[PDB]
Parts: structure tokens; C-alpha cells; sequence
């Protein structure tokens, strides 16, 4: 039943914007908390960006901050990753991944039961 | 005054010795035990 | 996990179910007396 | 953060026989109620990757039973019973204690 749809992400020059959505269908997208992952062609994932319930939380990884610009959609059930100054080592499957945590001590970054479906950005 | 629930302010106008008729202003039925008055400059 | 259950449960409310399975929109009214003095109430009835 | 290590990476195992995966922690990874904060993944070519094991022990929804995890503390060992084709994949491990969320480096199992 539940399942996570992504849009966008392709051929672009570096240095400049993109848009990747990710919107969900089945789930309490208020509730549940939200993660942010990159993984390049030949080595395995990266965490990037994660937020809490509501806006407000928003947590970056150590070569992205400011890079990348992460906003929410409570309403229309959207998830948006605004990007800015794209690189070439930022060439990646980009693809938004939600987490279970709802609790106290569930620390939003942490466990990601599902994840979505998947697409690649290409910074050339 | 504050009478029976409601709160009523008196008030004259004009341009101490002198006679003067202090008409009503409003009437506001807030319900509310008032002790302090402490004015604001 | 295990016997920690978030407290929460989504309706997740479906078009296709039946009437009592519905969403439906309620509104309450509510009323003491004597809190205050009073200020609402039906529009006075006024003739020529 | 945490130093995390799988090893070894390319698994050329005969389909059929028992594999062995491991994942290393550099700080412990039991809590305060006794349970195992540590989680195992697959990931398939060009499919999105699935929880196959969380806190180490328990079943996760859709996972066969002979996918099996140890461990206590530091040292974490996956096991399948039989490999098939069907098993084919690049396993990752991830934690939930500290801030950033670690992943492992991938573990490729391939066919021979």
C-alpha cells in the first residue's frame, strides 16, 4: 500500500539549481520524520539532510551545509530538497527515504524502515 | 465603578473650581474582581 | 517496538468504504451560565 | 563518529552453501535496556534497499526465515542458511545511537 514517488533530477551544468519532489501516497506523512540520501555509482550511501515533524529541525552532514536547501510540505504531502552550487561529485541517486522514528529518544536521523524509489542526478 | 459583573467608566471633557456633569462612556460586562489601578504614562 | 506502541492510530480514511466508515465533520456547542454577565444570545424582534 | 568496518567485501559464494557477513562497531552498541541498536540492509541492483534485520535479532516484514543476525556489543554476524539467486546482493549495516547515521562500506555477495 505504502509507496514513495520521487520527480526530477538529470542532465545539469554544474554550478547551478535543480528540483527533485518527493511526494507521498499511503502514510501519515505529518507524523513520520523525514531523511535525506545520497549514493554515488560504485561505493555505497551517504546521509545528507534529515528534519523533524513540522519544519523548525532541520540537520545537515558535513560536506552540505548551506550547499543544500531542504523545505516541507505539511498540506500537499511533498517532500522538496531546493539545490544550490551542484558539483561533480554531487552526481549521485538521489532519492528520498522516510524513518520510523516518532518517539523521544528515536533520534530522527536514525532507523529508515522504508525507502523510496529512486532516481539519478547527473552534474555534467 | 464596577457594579454587579459589568465595568463603567464616567468622563467630562473641558476647556479646580467649577461644576461638572461626568456623562457615561461605555459599559463593559467583563466580570472580572478589580483591585490595582496602576496608571501607564 | 516490541510492547511500545505509538499511542496514535491514523484513521486512514478511504472513499470507497461504507457510511459508517465515513468521515464525518461534528461540531459541539457548548454552554454554562453565570461565568460572566451575559452577552450572547438571538436577535431582538423589532417592529415599526 | 563511528569507525565502521565490513569485512570482506566481494563474497564470491557457491550457491547453495551457508554465507557469513560481519559488521564492526567502534563504540557499543547496547543500551540501557538491554536491547541491540543495529541494523542489517540489501540493497538489489536498481531496486530500492529493505530492512532485513532490525536490533539484530527479530523479523522484519517480508524477510525469509533463514536470514539470521548475532552478535552482542561490538561484534555483529549475519547469516544465511542457502543462497540462492534470488540472494543475490550488496549488504550495508547502519546504527541508531549517535547523530550521524554510519553506514557500512557493502558487502557484494556474488554467485560462482
Amino acid at each position: 500500500e505504502v509507496q514513495l514517488l520521487e520527480s526530477g533530477g538529470g542532465v545539469v551544468q554544474p554550478g547551478g539549481s535543480l528540483r527533485l519532489s518527493c511526494a507521498a501516497s499511503g502514510f501519515a506523512f505529518t507524523t513520520y520524520a523525514m531523511n535525506w540520501v545520497r549514493q554515488a555509482p560504485g561505493r555505497g550511501l551517504e546521509w545528507v539532510s534529515a528534519i523533524s515533524d513540522g519544519g523548525g529541525s532541520a540537520y545537515y552532514a558535513d560536506s552540505v551545509k548551506g550547499r543544500f536547501t531542504i523545505s516541507r510540505d505539511n498540506s500537499k504531502n511533498t517532500l522538496y530538497l531546493q539545490m544550490n552550487s551542484l558539483r561533480a561529485e554531487d552526481t549521485a541517486v538521489y532519492y528520498c527515504a522516510k524513518t520510523r522514528g516518532r518517539g523521544l529518544y528515536d533520534y530522527v536521523w536514525g532507523s529508515k524502515d522504508y525507502w523510496g524509489q529512486g532516481t539519478l542526478v547527473t552534474v555534467s | 465603578k464596577n457594579i454587579d459583573g459589568y465595568f463603567k467608566i464616567y468622563s467630562k471633557h473641558t476647556p479646580p473650581q467649577g461644576f461638572s456633569a461626568l456623562e457615561p462612556l461605555v459599559d463593559l460586562p467583563i466580570g472580572i474582581n478589580i483591585t490595582r489601578f496602576q496608571t501607564l504614562l | 517496538g516490541f510492547n511500545c506502541y505509538f499511542p496514535l492510530q491514523s484513521y486512514g480514511f478511504q472513499p470507497t468504504n461504507g457510511v459508517g466508515y465515513q468521515p464525518y465533520r461534528v461540531v459541539v456547542l457548548s454552554f454554562e451560565l453565570l461565568h460572566a454577565p451575559a452577552t450572547v444570545c438571538g436577535p431582538k424582534k423589532s417592529t415599526n | 563518529d563511528i569507525v565502521m568496518t565490513q569485512s570482506p567485501l566481494s563474497l564470491p559464494v557457491t550457491p547453495g552453501e551457508p554465507a557469513s557477513i560481519s559488521c564492526r562497531s567502534s563504540q557499543s552498541l547496547l543500551h540501557s535496556n538491554g536491547y541491540n541498536y543495529l541494523d542489517w540492509y540489501l540493497q538489489k541492483p536498481g531496486q530500492s534497499p529493505q530492512l532485513l534485520i532490525y536490533l539484530g535479532s527479530n523479523r522484519a516484514s517480508g524477510v525469509p526465515d533463514r536470514f539470521s543476525g548475532s552478535g552482542s556489543g561490538t561484534d555483529f554476524t549475519l547469516k544465511i542458511s542457502r543462497v540462492e539467486a534470488e540472494d543475490v546482493g550488496v549488504y550495508y549495516c547502519m546504527q541508531a545511537l549517535q547523530t550521524p547515521g554510519t553506514f557500512g562500506q557493502g558487502t557484494r555477495l556474488e554467485i560462482k
